[PDB]
């Protein structure tokens, strides 16, 4: 069965997406930033969140592999998500869509 | 760092259509789909049971066409009713992800938009739904009276009346997706059957 | 040289095309539940044969019994022996399958041979349209031994599987 | 009058190969038995919704159109639009199968509706026959939806669903037995035109039976086995989304508005306001060419034919709300174990009573 | 040759109602969104993943209630021609079907003492 | 639409019906085998029936019969394969040989 | 009647300010929003009763204080003004930013008058306030309904 950190704008699994499906593997911990398009993404960001997601997998990882551990990178994928969004590199989408600022409304940096 | 989460300020205005037929054929494609809302019989907690007393005879959303699905691939819309704890966030996306793609979301009481009574000294419950899903309506409220729901179906039937066919783009999942190799140790399942024919239920250690 | 028999040389020839590719399906596709529908594709056709012989009773009987009883039993046989086919290759397989094809095509021949050869008695008179009371008459005036006879068959058969197919 | 007569000749009067304009005549009646159909389906969702409503003290759809009119047209059109979802494991061709082999002969079944004399689509000489050995393939449509899936909940739905569609066929067939017995034939018209003056009131027990096991199609909440929500989520249609769903939620409308048209004409006639109507001789009317009292009596035999449809539709979506469910075990014992014996017992004592008295039999 | 009058309307008829499901199931696929690919295409557990394993353990509950069920399907074949026909038969037809429907009420009875 | 016709087809379902019986190594599909084969008898007797016999249709009545006990000996066949399923756990007719 | 053509945004772009009297089952207006999107013009809704002044959250900034339950003591964060940010924000080719306000019954005479002066003043920006009522989607000059 599969072992996931789901929430918004972060979608960790524990397999490989070959064509659509999951799969478990037990090593592969796919990632899929941003499904619903929330935020409206760079290919610089995008490159700091895959360095990051790799940092956050590889360098501190010697534990199980319960959902806890799942969770605790995605909730550090997200936070970083977060920091990119408050510095401006990334922005919320504006298209016609839901639009409920999940991450926080534009303030003016006073 | 000018102004914090800033806005997309995006590019290719819009390409929308005019002509009279596709506009008065949009408007029936979108009285049909929110006039016939179906919703997920899906309840967690407190609020689930004034979801309830808004399907029994005092006031029944079956008029403005509404009647509750058991299994997300018919259902078009989950109010969702209750407190939301870490245990069972998986298994709320889950349901939202498996479940046709025009679909709605409706946070109904306090504790599915901002955590509710328990956004504080609380370590279990989700702090709002809207970081899980794309919620659509909020109703606040701990349990808001049904003729509010009601008031949440107004609002989310003139908010699909306003779609448009020729923007059914905004609709799919882009999958930006990546993967890492690990080495963390995979252990077993500590949630199979085996309650009462478990060895250590049948006689006491010495 | 007519509009009624272009349309049943057409609806023959379309039934019998698909018999012959539904049969070939039953027999030669490697997943066994594609061939338990085609099955019954192949009674559904031959039920269709039938209806265009002026046996309409019969071809009702044959959609009861076979599409609506025998293909539900095999279907539920079916599910009952499923264990993901673990099929290992025999060595003596090409010679029995060489065999099986040759002395199938040669026995398809020689039949076909006795048919086109032997002059039948087409005793061209136009059948009876009441096709159901004739059977009913010969249930029981000519046909009473074996009318008789196929009800204790049913009831050995019940016996002997209920026995044989038993929890105990 | 004779439409067919009128069409047939006003189209060969400008040639046209007159054998010809009998095959350009036969989509008349193949869609206006489809346009009937349809909209019997509307009307059973629409009464099934509206009479619900008023058996609880509620108000149904209202909001859709004038009283709600628009209710089910609403609900097929957004089924229309629906992204349609297959399953990681499922089987491709069988999924998108079984949604259509429970619904096809649920149609081809119309056949023999009679709706009024000369007014039916090929009264055919299998008749109630034909519609018995063609309401067997639904369950190889729900075998077929279960099989062709990787959710064990669903198989083990569409295998109790293939397994109480079969168990309420031997009585509903030896119900029309006894119907058949006393109509000398099969035929809808021929089995109908023995009441010239009700097989209701000679058949009491055949039309208990035939009516217990027509409810018992997996169609009423009496039993609705596969779509009792509570014990299972919806059972094999756990799955199909779009149009797909659709064929479920209308296949089991129109083989209700069906059960009920068979009832009226079985047991009841889809002619025949009570009163013996071709002996109204004493208006001195000219049946035979009469060019109108032919149109009256048309109409005179729709409406009979549609109030005593419409009395089986109401009852059987007022017991809906009335009886409790049956686990499953009590569901396939009235089958094979009342039904089949009363079956058997209804035949023999027809048989009988034919025998001994051949007069009104 | 063909004297089976009626049949004309069920070729037409079955063309006709099998074009239904086939077209309002096209009409259907023509407007309707994509594809929702990546998580939408799982099986539904109640929220929750799927145990593994998945298999049924087989019961014969459901090869037994076929087997009698073909059994009587063949005595209605059997008894449908006798029904039709029962006008010129008259005495001494009724005795063999009662043999007949006798006999398989003892199977009946067999296969419910079971 | 001609009597020759008919028995070829049913002669061809025959050799079809027969190859699956013989090379098929699953345990149901030579029972379908068995059946494909009783179909194409039945054809015979119909198509004889509707262009010799045609007035008192006596292969009709043969075929009603021979539809009955091909629905018999399937009953019966599916209950021998479940018997040596539950014992031998298979249905790998390669697997059914306890001989030199 | 049953079929609406493109008088709606023709007036709005006569007036500036109108005031829908749409039925309160909430259906039937959402067309006349998409009607206005297809021509140009981009909506933004945001249900009038919880903006503050009406010129301190659409015309200047203002301070928004979020929920602090206890802990994180008292913070401001002052969001930009929710029109002058939406009208640089806008698409290449837009005709226009129009303000829809769903609940403008609880809003007062004098919040009316202020949003219907605000049309002139601030060139690309038209107003919508769905004012409760008529049974039938009817519209109305914003100018007009006061006074
Ligand atoms: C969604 C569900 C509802 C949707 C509606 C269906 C869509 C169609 C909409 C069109 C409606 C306009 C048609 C006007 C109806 C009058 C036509 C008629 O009666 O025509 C009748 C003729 C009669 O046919 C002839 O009828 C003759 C005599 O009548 C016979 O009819 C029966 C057979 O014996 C009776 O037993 C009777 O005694 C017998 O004499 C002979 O049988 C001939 O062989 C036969 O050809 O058939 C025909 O062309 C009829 C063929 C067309 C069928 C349409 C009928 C629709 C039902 C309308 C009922 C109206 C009720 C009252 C309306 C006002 C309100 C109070
Ligand atoms: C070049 C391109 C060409 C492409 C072709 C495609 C284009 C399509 C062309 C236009 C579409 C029109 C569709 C419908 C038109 C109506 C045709 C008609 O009127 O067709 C008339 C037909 C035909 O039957 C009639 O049949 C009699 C004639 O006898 C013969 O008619 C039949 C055919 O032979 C039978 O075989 C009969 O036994 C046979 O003897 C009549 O007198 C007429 O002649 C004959 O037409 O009527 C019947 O079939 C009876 C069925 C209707 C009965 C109505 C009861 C109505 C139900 C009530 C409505 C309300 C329901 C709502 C509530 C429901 C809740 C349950
Ligand atoms: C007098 C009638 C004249 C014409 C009548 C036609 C009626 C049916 C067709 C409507 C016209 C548009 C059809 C195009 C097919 C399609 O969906 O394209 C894909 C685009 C989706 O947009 C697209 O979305 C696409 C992505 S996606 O797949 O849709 O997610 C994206 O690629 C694309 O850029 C985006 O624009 O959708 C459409 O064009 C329309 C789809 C929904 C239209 C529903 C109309 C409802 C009418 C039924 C009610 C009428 C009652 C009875 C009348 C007889
Ligand atoms: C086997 C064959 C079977 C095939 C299957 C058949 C498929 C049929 C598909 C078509 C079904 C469509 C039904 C529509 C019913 C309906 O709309 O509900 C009626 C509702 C009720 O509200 C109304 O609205 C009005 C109020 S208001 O002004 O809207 O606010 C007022 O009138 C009142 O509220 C109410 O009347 O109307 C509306 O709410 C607004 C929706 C607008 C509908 C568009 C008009 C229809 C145009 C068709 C397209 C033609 C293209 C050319 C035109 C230039
Ligand atoms: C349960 C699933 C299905 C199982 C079985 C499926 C198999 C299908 C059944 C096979 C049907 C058999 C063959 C049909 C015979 C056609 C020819 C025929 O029937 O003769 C009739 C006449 O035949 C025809 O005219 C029919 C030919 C047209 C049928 C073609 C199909 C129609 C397609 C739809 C209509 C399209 C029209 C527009 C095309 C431009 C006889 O007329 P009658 O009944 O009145 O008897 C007396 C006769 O009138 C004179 O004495
Ligand atoms: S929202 Fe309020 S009423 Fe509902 S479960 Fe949470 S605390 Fe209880």
């Amino acid at each position: 069965m599969l072992l996931k950190s789901t929430t918004r704008h972060v979608h960790i699994y524990a397999g490989h997406v070959v064509d659509g499906e999951v799969h478990p593997d037990t090593e592969t911990l796919t990632l899929n930033v941003d499904p619903d398009n929330e935020l409206e993404w760079n290919e610089a960001a995008l490159a700091k969140v895959e360095a990051k997601f790799r940092e956050l997998v590889a360098n501190a990882a010697g534990e199980d592999l319960t959902e806890y551990n799942l969770r605790r990178i995605g909730s550090d994928l997200e936070h970083f998500i977060r920091s990119l969004l408050m510095q401006g590199e990334i922005g919320y989408n504006l298209n016609s869509r839901v639009r409920n600022y999940s991450l926080g409304i534009p303030r003016v940096n006073h | 760092p000018a102004i914090l989460n800033p806005i997309a300020r995006p590019e290719v205005p819009q390409e929308l259509a005019e002509n009279i037929i596709l506009t008065s054929l949009n408007d029936v494609y979108d009285w049909a789909r929110l006039s016939s809302l179906w919703p997920l019989m899906y309840g967690t907690a407190c609020c689930f049971i004034e979801f309830a007393a808004m399907i029994g005879s005092r006031f029944d959303f079956d008029r403005f066409g509404l009647v509750p699905r058991n299994s997300p691939r018919q259902a078009d819309l989950i109010i969702t009713s209750g407190t939301i704890t870490m245990k069972m966030a998986p298994a709320l996306v889950r349901l939202y992800e498996q479940m046709p793609s025009p679909k709605y979301v409706i946070a109904m009481g306090a504790c599915t938009i901002t955590g509710g009574m328990f956004s504080s000294d609380s370590y279990s419950a989700v702090r709002g739904v809207d970081k899980l899903i794309p919620v659509d309506v909020y109703l606040p409220g701990c349990p808001p009276r049904p003729e509010a729901i009601m008031d949440a179906i107004v609002k989310l039937r003139k908010k699909i009346a306003n779609e448009h066919i020729n923007e059914r783009g905004n609709l799919a999942q882009t999958h930006r997706l990546f993967t890492a190799k690990h080495k963390m140790k995979p252990v077993p399942p500590i949630l199979t059957g085996q309650y009462l024919n478990a060895p250590s239920r049948q006689a006491p250690p010495p | 040289m007519d509009l009624a028999t272009l349309t049943q040389t057409i609806t023959f020839f379309a039934l019998a095309a698909a018999v012959i590719i539904a049969a070939l399906g039953v027999v030669l596709l490697d997943n066994v539940v594609y061939s338990a529908f085609l099955l019954g594709g192949v009674f559904l056709s031959i039920a269709g044969l039938y209806i265009l012989m002026n046996a309409d009773f019969v071809s009702a009987a044959q959609i009861l019994i076979y599409v609506g009883a025998v293909n539900v039993l095999i279907l539920f046989a079916i599910m009952l022996v499923n264990k993901r086919e673990t099929y290992t290759p025999v060595p003596g397989r090409w010679l029995r399958q060489g065999g099986a094809a040759v002395v199938s095509l040669g026995v398809f021949a020689l039949l076909t041979k006795m048919i086109l050869q032997t002059p039948w008695q087409l005793s061209s008179v136009p059948p009876t349209p009441d096709s159901i009371t004739t059977i009913g008459q010969h249930f029981f005036s000519d046909f009473l031994l074996p009318f008789e006879l196929a009800s204790v068959l049913l009831l050995m058969a019940l016996i002997g599987a209920v026995v044989l197919a038993r929890r105990e | 009058i004779d439409l067919q007569g009128q069409f047939i000749s006003a189209l060969q009067s400008l040639g046209l190969s007159h054998d010809l304009a009998k095959l350009l005549w036969l989509p008349l009646p193949m869609l206006m038995m489809l346009i009937v159909a349809t909209v019997g389906v509307l009307v059973a969702v629409w009464l099934e919704r509206k009479i619900s409503a008023a058996v609880q003290q509620r108000i149904g759809p209202e909001y859709i159109g004038p009283l709600g009119i628009l209710a089910p047209l609403a609900d097929g059109l957004k089924l229309i639009f629906k992204e349609d979802v297959l399953p990681a494991n499922s089987d491709r061709w069988l999924f998108t199968l079984g949604p259509a082999v429970v619904v096809i002969p649920v149609f081809l079944s119309y056949i023999i509706v009679p709706f009024g004399q000369n007014l039916l689509i090929s009264n055919l000489a299998m008749g109630v026959f034909l519609w018995i050995a063609l309401s067997s393939i639904a369950p190889i449509g729900l075998l077929m939806a279960g099989y062709a899936s990787n959710n064990k909940y669903s198989l083990l739905g569409g295998l109790r669903a293939a397994a109480q569609s079969i168990s309420y066929e031997i009585p509903l067939a030896l119900a029309v037995l006894a119907v058949a017995m006393m109509s000398n034939g099969l035929g809808t018209v021929e089995i109908v035109e023995q009441q010239s003056q009700w097989n209701v009131w000679r058949q009491p027990i055949g039309f208990l039976v035939f009516w217990i096991a027509a409810l018992a199609e997996c169609e009423r909440l009496p039993f609705d086995l596969p779509e009792a929500e509570e014990e299972l989520v919806a059972g094999y249609q756990t799955e199909y989304a779009g149009m797909k769903f659709a064929l479920f939620y209308l296949g089991a409308y129109v083989n209700l508005v069906l059960s009920a048209l068979l009832v009226s004409v079985l047991y009841f006639g889809g002619w025949s306001f009570p009163i013996p109507l071709e002996t109204i001789a004493n208006l001195l009317g000219v049946s035979e060419t009469n060019p109108f009292l032919q149109i009256a009596f048309a109409v005179l035999g729709i409406t009979m034919t549609l109030i005593k449809a419409y009395f089986f539709v109401f009852l059987a979506i007022l017991l809906r709300w009335t009886v409790p469910r049956v686990r499953i075990d009590q569901l396939l014992d009235l089958g094979w174990k009342f039904l089949l014996p009363v079956g058997l017992v209804n035949l023999l004592l027809t048989a009988g009573l034919k025998l001994a008295f051949p007069v009104a039999f | 040759v063909f004297v089976l009058s009626g049949y004309e309307y069920f070729l037409g008829f079955l063309i006709i109602c099998s074009l239904v499901p086939v077209l309002a199931l096209a009409a259907s696929a023509l407007l309707r969104p994509k594809s929702g690919r990546m998580i939408r295409l799982t099986t539904y557990e109640s929220g929750m993943e799927p145990i593994g394993g998945a298999w049924i353990q087989f019961n014969v509950r459901y090869y037994m209630f076929a087997l009698v069920f073909v059994i009587f399907d063949v005595e209605t074949v059997f008894l449908y021609p006798w029904a039709v026909a029962f006008h010129q038969l008259g005495l001494l037809a009724f005795i063999e079907a009662l043999i007949f429907i006798a006999i398989l009420v003892v199977a009946l009875v067999y296969a419910w003492r079971k | 639409m001609q009597l020759t016709y008919v028995l070829i087809l049913a002669a061809l379902l025959f050799c079809i019906g027969i190859y699956g019986l013989v090379t098929s190594r699953n345990a149901v599909r030579v029972l379908m085998s068995i059946e494909l084969l009783l179909n194409a008898v039945n054809l015979n007797l119909i198509g004889f029936a509707n262009y010799l016999d045609g007035q008192q249709i006596k292969g009709q009545v043969f075929a009603v019969f021979v539809i009955t006990v091909a629905a018999a000996e399937a009953a019966v066949g599916l209950a021998i394969i479940l018997a040596i399923y539950r014992n031998r756990d298979t249905v790998d007719m390669e697997k059914f040989n306890l001989l030199k | 009647g049953l079929l609406a053509g493109y008088q709606f945004v023709k007036d709005l772009e006569s007036a500036g300010a109108l005031a829908l009297f749409v039925p309160p089952e909430g259906g039937f207006e959402g067309r006349y929003q998409r009607r206005l999107r297809s021509k140009g013009y981009t909506t933004l809704p945001m249900s009038a009763p919880g903006l503050g002044d009406l010129a301190a959250y659409l015309t200047q900034e203002h301070g928004i204080r979020p929920a602090h339950t206890g802990k994180e003591d008292i913070r401001v964060y002052f969001q930009p003004p929710l029109v002058t940010y939406h009208l640089e924000n806008l698409p290449p080719n837009a005709k226009g930013l129009v303000l829809w306000l769903i609940d403008g019954k609880r809003l007062s005479k004098q919040e009316f008058a202020y949003l219907a002066q605000l049309t002139q003043t601030l060139p690309k920006f038209k107003v919508v306030v769905e004012v409760g009522g008529d049974r039938v989607v009817r519209w109305e000059p914003l100018a007009d309904w006061v006074a």
